[PDB]
């Protein structure tokens, strides 16, 4: 099934492209380089079963960085609450959010 | 060499476009391995600073790592300036 | 009147372009077609007048029926004339296209292309010289100048 | 003779002058008398955004310097 | 102001197209011992106006068997892409400064290929169908050859930006650097623009106006305008790519004058070639590029890959 | 934004020209005016019948060579790498394989149109 | 210098968004202001909406498409 | 926001609905060209200009051959258009209505499909704040096909050469 | 997950359903087959660009290469079928029975 010719011969045919924490041209970092590095270092050398059981925190952080589901949920909840508040006039946005400020350079 | 010369003469009279194409391709394959400027091109590409040169923490045993850009230690592009 | 003045100037503008941008269909029969070629030749250059041959009847404004029209050819001439879009003009050249020509009393000749298509200009000769056909083209241009379509519409 | 072809070529050349000259004039007019800033990369775009922010008039071409620091 | 810039790019281009029609008429006339248009106005200067007014006041017709939806779209697409090809050209400042200023040209040309195909197929006529398939074959050939030639020439440049082309050609000319690729590119531009000796899609002698046989009045004038705009645009592209003019940032008018002069010279060369040469046969055109241009083009591409590396003259990325 | 604006401008101008062409001039259309053109005679068959394509193989080879040019396009940026030897070797490998494909097709007569 | 300015601007925008969130979500039954999403306490770059979320459409559009649309 | 990428995605799905309803190969190629152009626009907005222009050029070249092949081998007396045939129009309307239901439900509420979970928020919010400098990350990654990716170049070149040999062998006949 | 991915996956699903439901022409099914890989290309590049997977930008090009290799294979089979039967109809591919 999986004849590991690359590891037997010391070659490198696709392991460079396997992950986004590997050597990238001009040292361009991935979006979730730190999270992937943490998950990989947690899961290295313990097997798939133990990696799934014990590195679940790292994997969940990696998935959150990748997809941004909980972050988008929080942003949507904040947007809905703000829209409800401004519908009844309870909330008045500040000038620095309305565009009447001088931002930082 | 007579047979080769006859073949080249016939091809030049029949297919000058193909003769020129094969000659140009052969030159393009052979010449780069002999030119001394290939290493110069490699060094010029290596000397281009696309990203920031992150400094190194000085532990007191780095004699060849400069403390200032203008110090004598470090890479020099004097070879590139006159080229 | 303002309206009559506007329509008169507009009609002059429209008639000027059609007058000075004649695109005859590339269509010749028999001997009379050679005089069209000599008209297109450098000596009597038709292109300098705005007269340019085009192959497709759709992109043609004038049909020069130059040569003998036979019974076997009349349906095709009528078909190309119909497929030529309006405004369209017809110049018959030579005795064969005008009337019967040398072959008037022939079983297989149409005694006049005006039995098939409405003819605007008749050029007499056998064959008419390139100068004669150029005169016919200029006469057709002058005939175009006198058209008052917008003036007819306004007073309609 | 052959020089009667020139007026048509002259008119065509004059017509072809208009796009480039008009574009240059509009670039100078809408960028404060200077060349339109070319931002082919995120660094140059960030430079333009910082120029907008520091100007205080929301125009990047309005440049400030030593008289602005002090 | 950007809308004013767009109009300033558009309207003079159409004026130049009409007066290019006039110039081609007169140039062919004087090369054929005639005079060309000299009656309508002073030296025939009103002839394009007369022709345009006649075409747009004449009746257009839709064939009974035609597919009307694609019958109308084809001139729209042709004219729209002919006008769109002019937005990234620097004279010396492009209207739209695209980072990849050449791939856009290639993509829009490949899209403008389909205008003649859809016009021919929608016409539901045999000559239109034959013209459409001739367009298919011609597009195949010139597409592959243009792609490789352009890749090599821009490989000498460093990027796909035309202002970068100007900066590269500041000192000398790409015609001096790579004249064989220049000649093959000129032939490829002729084939792309469907000019003689490659006017196969609209070959008057063999087909009755080819793909636009059923097009009359305004829609035909749109095809003519698109063709001439493409001619001028491709000559301008060739001038920028191979004949680099000097640029002075403070007085950019000199670059515009030089660019327009070079473009006019190349367009007059186009008309000169049309007057001089007979017409190809589309299978002979296909065998001309694939069997003659393509091998030499591959060889020159290898040579122009190896040359900057072996001479330590790789252009800057930015 | 600007590219969308100029595309809209060009398309709008073309559509306005079509509208002017199809609504300004006088229209008088009948059955014979709009009939298909076959040089004056009625067409024998239909233009929608199959039309033989003698260069069918060359079209497929064009597809493959379009892939080849797609692969070869990013070369100008690939010349800025430090691994110039590897980049040059692989670029020449691709070009030599393309040349070999062309030579094989030519020698096996794939470029000759069907009779 | 640009790195320092970027850090200060990002932190300032984050603090302004946090204060506005505290003002807005003051009656929500179960809601912690400024609560992190990730388990780790390591610094995480705000994606695009944590900075330009409660701001004008002009600023949002400039931040998210200004470079690409600039020609 | 301006929902530009979302509108382009909707147009992409509409073109797919068309050429999947499959009136005739001519209109299928037209719909595929439209879809390719709109996808080029989508990926241009997302960041990949080279990839967008590349896919647009590739599909423009590919549909050119398909036009020649449908004129030669896939044409009939009366080619079918979307309103020509009951089945084609039914499939087209079904696809349009399914897309409309999906977009409307997703806009009104965070639609959790039976397959995946999609959140109704900004494609602009999903972007990243960080940026590169003086090089295009997409361009460098694509150009890395020669420095890196030596294996990919070899397998791709061999696949193309074998494809030429294969198309020679299949159409040999006899 | 944003709605752009939803639309791209929906496009792939529509293209897949179009392939699995033939009408008459083998060419139309080939067009549906080409649409599936177009959707795959768009989805893959949208995922890669968003996550800044720099070395993954070469994957879509290989995807396109093998897509058009499959297209070439399908066109060759279609021309052989057309030469055999006179039309590219899939109803004529019934000599073999399951
Ligand atoms: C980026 C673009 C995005 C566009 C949207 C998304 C597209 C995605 C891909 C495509 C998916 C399908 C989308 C179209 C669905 C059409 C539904 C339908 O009924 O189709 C059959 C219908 C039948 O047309 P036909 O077979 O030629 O005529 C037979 C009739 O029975 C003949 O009957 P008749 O002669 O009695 O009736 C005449 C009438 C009949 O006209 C129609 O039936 C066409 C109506 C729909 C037009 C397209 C929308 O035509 C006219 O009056 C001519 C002028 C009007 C049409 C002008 C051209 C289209 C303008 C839009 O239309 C088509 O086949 C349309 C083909 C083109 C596809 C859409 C292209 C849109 C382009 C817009 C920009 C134009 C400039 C570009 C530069
Ligand atoms: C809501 C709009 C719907 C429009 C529908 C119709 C068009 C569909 C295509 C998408 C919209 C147009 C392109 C938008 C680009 C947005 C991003 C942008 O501005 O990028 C700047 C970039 C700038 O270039 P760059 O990307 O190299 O540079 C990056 C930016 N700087 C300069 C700062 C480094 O623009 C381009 O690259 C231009 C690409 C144009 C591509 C056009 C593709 C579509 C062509 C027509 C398709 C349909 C064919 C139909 C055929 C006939 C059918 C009947
Ligand atoms: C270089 C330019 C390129 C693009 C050019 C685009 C076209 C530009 C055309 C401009 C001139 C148009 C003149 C009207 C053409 C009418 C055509 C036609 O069919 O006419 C016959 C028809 C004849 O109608 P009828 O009533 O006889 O119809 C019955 C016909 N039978 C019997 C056969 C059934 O005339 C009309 O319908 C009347 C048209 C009136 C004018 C319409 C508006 C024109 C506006 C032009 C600009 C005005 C500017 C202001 C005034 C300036 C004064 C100095
Ligand atoms: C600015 C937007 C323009 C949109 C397109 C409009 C057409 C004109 C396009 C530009 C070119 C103009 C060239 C010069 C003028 C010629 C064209 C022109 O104006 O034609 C007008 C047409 C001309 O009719 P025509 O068929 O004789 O056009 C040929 C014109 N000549 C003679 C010059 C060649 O006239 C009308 O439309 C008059 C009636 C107007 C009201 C009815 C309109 C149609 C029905 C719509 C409603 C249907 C439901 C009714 C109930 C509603 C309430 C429930
Ligand atoms: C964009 C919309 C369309 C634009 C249309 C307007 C732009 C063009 C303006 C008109 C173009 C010029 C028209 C005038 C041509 C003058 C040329 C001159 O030679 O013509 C003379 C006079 O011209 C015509 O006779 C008069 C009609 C043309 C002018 C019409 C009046 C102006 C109309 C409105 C113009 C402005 C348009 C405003 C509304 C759009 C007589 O010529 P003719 O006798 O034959 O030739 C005989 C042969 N010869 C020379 C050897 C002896
Ligand atoms: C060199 C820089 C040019 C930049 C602008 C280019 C566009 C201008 C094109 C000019 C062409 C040469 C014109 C030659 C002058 C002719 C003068 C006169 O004959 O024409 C008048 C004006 O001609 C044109 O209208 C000039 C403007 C061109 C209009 C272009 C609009 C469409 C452009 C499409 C191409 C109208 O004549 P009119 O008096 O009324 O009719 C009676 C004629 N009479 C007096 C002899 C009896
Ligand atoms: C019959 C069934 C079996 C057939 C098997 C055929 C196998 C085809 C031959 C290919 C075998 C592998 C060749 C080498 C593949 C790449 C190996 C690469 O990793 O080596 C690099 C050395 O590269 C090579 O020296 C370049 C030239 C390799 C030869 C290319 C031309 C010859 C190709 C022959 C193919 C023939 C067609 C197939 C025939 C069936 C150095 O290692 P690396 O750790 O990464 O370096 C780091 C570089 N970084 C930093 C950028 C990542
Ligand atoms: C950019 C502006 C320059 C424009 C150049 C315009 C040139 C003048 C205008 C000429 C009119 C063009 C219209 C004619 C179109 C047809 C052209 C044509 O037929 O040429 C193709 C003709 C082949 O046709 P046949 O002979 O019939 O078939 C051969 C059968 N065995 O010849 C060609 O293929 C041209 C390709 C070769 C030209 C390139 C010259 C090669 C010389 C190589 C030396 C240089 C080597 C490079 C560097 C090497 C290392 C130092
Ligand atoms: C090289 C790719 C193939 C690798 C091995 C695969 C073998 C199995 C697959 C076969 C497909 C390969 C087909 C290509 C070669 C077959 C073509 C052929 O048979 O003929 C070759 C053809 C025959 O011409 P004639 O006989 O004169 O025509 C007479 C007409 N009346 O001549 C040729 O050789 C043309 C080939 C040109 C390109 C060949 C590519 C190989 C060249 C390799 C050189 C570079 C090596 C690198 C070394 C670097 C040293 C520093
Ligand atoms: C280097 C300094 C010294 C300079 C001198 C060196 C020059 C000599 C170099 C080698 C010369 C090569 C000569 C081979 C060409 C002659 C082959 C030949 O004649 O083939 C005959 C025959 C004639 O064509 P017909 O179809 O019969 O015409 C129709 C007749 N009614 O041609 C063929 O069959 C095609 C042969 C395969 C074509 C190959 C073209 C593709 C390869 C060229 C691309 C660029 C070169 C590739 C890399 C080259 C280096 C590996
Ligand atoms: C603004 C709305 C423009 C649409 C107007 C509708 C025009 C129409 O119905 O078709 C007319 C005409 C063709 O109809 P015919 O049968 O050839 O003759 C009719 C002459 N009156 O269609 C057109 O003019 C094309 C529409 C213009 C471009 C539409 C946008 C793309
Ligand atoms: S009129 Fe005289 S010249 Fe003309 S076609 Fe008749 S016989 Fe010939």
């Amino acid at each position: 099934p999986f004849f590991d010719v690359q590891k037997r011969l010391g070659l490198d045919l696709d392991r460079w492209m396997t992950i986004q924490s590997a050597e990238q041209p001009h040292k361009i970092p991935g979006r979730c380089h730190a999270f992937e590095k943490e998950w990989i270092e947690c899961a290295h050398g313990i097997g798939g079963i133990r990696a799934e059981k014990e590195c679940k925190i790292e994997f969940d952080d990696f998935v959150e960085c990748l997809l941004r589901q909980k972050t988008m949920k929080r942003l949507s909840a904040i947007k809905r609450q703000r829209d409800k508040l401004i519908k009844e006039g309870k909330y008045t946005p500040p000038p620095h959010h309305l565009g009447k400020e001088d931002p930082r350079p | 060499a007579g047979r080769i010369a006859s073949f080249l003469k016939n091809a030049w009279a029949k297919e000058p476009v193909l003769v020129a194409s094969f000659a140009i391709g052969g030159l393009a394959i052979i010449l780069p391995s002999l030119s001394p400027y290939t290493n110069y091109a490699i060094r010029i590409n290596r000397a281009t600073p696309y990203n920031y040169p992150v400094p190194l923490r000085d532990d007191g045993n780095m004699p060849d790592v400069p403390s200032h850009p203008q110090d004598p230690q470090g890479p020099s592009l004097e070879w590139l300036k006159n080229l | 009147s303002r309206g009559e003045y506007v329509v008169a100037k507009l009609d002059d503008l429209v008639n000027w372009a059609r007058r000075s941008s004649l695109w005859p269909m590339t269509f010749g029969l028999a001997c009379c077609a050679v005089e069209m070629m000599h008209m297109a030749a450098p000596r009597y250059d038709m292109d300098r007048f705005g007269v340019v041959f085009r192959a497709s009847p759709r992109q043609s404004d004038v049909m020069i029926v130059a040569g003998t029209l036979t019974n076997k050819m009349a349906p095709a001439l009528r078909k190309v004339y119909d497929q030529m879009p309006e405004p369209r003009y017809v110049v018959s050249m030579g005795s064969c296209a005008n009337g019967g020509g040398y072959y008037h009393y022939s079983y297989s000749v149409v005694r006049g292309c005006d039995r098939i298509v409405p003819v605007d200009i008749y050029v007499p000769g056998c064959p008419p010289t390139a100068e004669a056909l150029l005169y016919g083209i200029l006469q057709l241009q002058r005939k175009i100048k006198r058209e008052k379509r917008l003036r007819i519409w306004y007073r309609r | 003779m052959w020089f009667e072809i020139l007026p048509g070529i002259a008119v065509m050349a004059a017509c072809l002058f208009i796009p480039g000259m008009a574009t240059a004039h509009i670039h100078k007019f809408t960028n404060g008398g200077k060349e339109k800033r070319v931002a082919h990369f995120s660094y140059q775009w960030n430079l333009m955004e910082r120029d907008r922010c520091i100007s205080g008039v929301n125009r990047y071409h309005v440049t400030k310097g030593l008289e602005n620091i002090d | 102001m950007f809308m004013i810039n767009i109009l300033s790019l558009i309207i003079p281009i159409l004026l130049a197209v009409a007066f290019l029609t006039l110039v081609e008429r007169k140039v062919l006339g004087y090369m054929q011992l005639r005079k060309g248009p000299n009656v309508v106005g002073p030296y025939g200067l009103l002839q394009p106006i007369a022709d345009a007014l006649k075409l747009f006041t004449k009746e257009p017709l839709r064939p009974a068997t035609s597919s009307i939806s694609m019958f109308i779209i084809a001139p729209i697409l042709a004219l729209s892409l002919a006008l769109t090809m002019w937005v990234p050209l620097p004279m010396p400042y492009p209207l739209i400064n695209m980072n990849l200023g050449v791939l856009f040209m290639l993509a829009m040309s490949s899209l403008a290929v389909y205008s003649i195909l859809w016009s021919g197929w929608a016409s539901n006529s045999k000559y239109a169908l034959i013209g459409a398939l001739r367009a298919v074959a011609q597009t195949i050939s010139y597409e592959v050859t243009l792609a490789i030639i352009l890749l090599s020439v821009l490989l000498m440049n460093g990027s796909y930006t035309l202002s970068t082309l100007i900066t590269t050609q500041e000192h000398i000319w790409m015609i001096f650097t790579s004249w064989p690729l220049a000649m093959m590119w000129f032939i490829s531009t002729l084939a792309e623009t469907n000019r003689a000796p490659f006017d196969l899609t609209e070959g008057e002698s063999e087909l009755v106006s080819g793909f636009n046989v059923e097009y009359a009045a305004g829609p035909f004038a749109m095809f003519f305008m698109a063709e001439y705009a493409n001619i001028i645009m491709m000559n301008a592209f060739t001038a920028i790519l191979f004949l680099g003019a000097s640029h002075d940032p403070h007085t950019p008018e000199l670059y515009t004058i030089n660019f327009v002069l070079k473009t006019l010279a190349l367009t007059i060369t186009f008309l000169w070639i049309r007057a001089s040469y007979p017409r190809f046969r589309y299978d002979q055109l296909m065998h001309l590029l694939w069997k003659s241009f393509l091998p030499l083009t591959l060889a020159l591409c290898m040579w122009h890959i190896s040359l900057p590396i072996m001479t330590a003259s790789i252009p800057p990325q930015s | 934004m600007n590219i969308m604006l100029t595309l809209l401008t060009n398309v709008t101008l073309a559509s306005l020209l079509v509208l002017i062409a199809f609504w300004l001039p006088q229209l008088n259309a009948y059955s014979e005016k709009t009939s298909p053109y076959e040089c004056g005679f009625d067409p024998m068959g239909s233009a929608r019948l199959p039309f033989s394509m003698k260069f069918f193989l060359v079209a497929i080879t064009f597809l493959l060579f379009d892939l080849e040019i797609a692969l070869l396009l990013p070369l100008p940026w690939a010349s800025q790498t430090n691994n110039l030897k590897t980049m040059l070797t692989m670029a020449l490998f691709l070009l030599i394989l393309l040349a070999a494909s062309l030579a094989y097709e030519w020698t096996q007569k794939g470029l000759e149109w069907a009779e | 210098l640009f790195q320092a300015e970027k850090d200060r601007r990002v932190l300032q925008m984050l603090r302004e968004n946090l204060e506005e969130e505290a003002i807005i979500m003051k009656d929500v039954p179960d809601w912690k202001v400024g609560e992190s999403v990730f388990h780790t306490t390591r610094w995480v770059t705000p994606m695009m909406g944590e900075l330009y979320g409660l701001r004008t459409n002009e600023e949002i559009l400039s931040a998210t498409y200004g470079f690409i649309w600039y020609t | 926001t301006m929902y530009i990428a979302f509108i382009l995605s909707t147009i992409f799905v509409i073109g797919f609905v068309g050429f999947s309803s499959k009136p005739s190969p001519i209109y299928g190629g037209l719909g595929l060209i439209v879809s390719g152009g709109v996808g080029c626009g989508i990926v241009l907005n997302f960041g990949g200009s080279f990839l967008g222009l590349m896919v647009f050029l590739i599909y423009l070249g590919g549909m050119l051959v398909v036009f020649g092949y449908t004129t030669a081998m896939a044409t009939e007396m009366y080619p079918e258009v979307w309103v020509s045939n009951k089945t084609v129009f039914g499939a087209f309307v079904s696809g349009l209505m399914m897309e409309f239901c999906m977009v409307y439900y997703a806009l009104k509420e965070e639609e959790v499909e039976i397959i995946f979970k999609f959140n109704g928020l900004g494609d602009w919010v999903i972007y990243d704040t960080g940026d590169s400098g003086f090089f295009s990350e997409e361009a460098m990654g694509i150009a890395a096909l020669y420095s890196y990716g030596t294996w990919l170049v070899i397998v791709t070149g061999w696949s193309l050469l074998i494809g030429v040999v294969v198309i020679m062998e299949i159409t040999r006949g006899n | 997950m944003p709605l752009v991915y939803m639309n791209i996956i929906m496009a792939f699903a529509i293209a897949l359903a179009g392939l699995l439901m033939y009408r008459s022409h083998l060419m139309s099914s080939l067009l549906c087959l080409e649409g599936m890989m177009l959707s795959l290309f768009i989805m893959s590049t949208l995922i890669i660009l968003n996550t800044h997977f720099t070395l993954a930008n070469m994957m879509p090009i290989i995807l396109l290469v093998f897509a058009a290799c499959e297209a070439a294979l399908g066109l060759s089979l279609l021309v052989m079928v057309s030469n055999t039967y006179g039309t590219d109809y899939v109803q004529n591919l019934n000599l073999l029975q399951c």
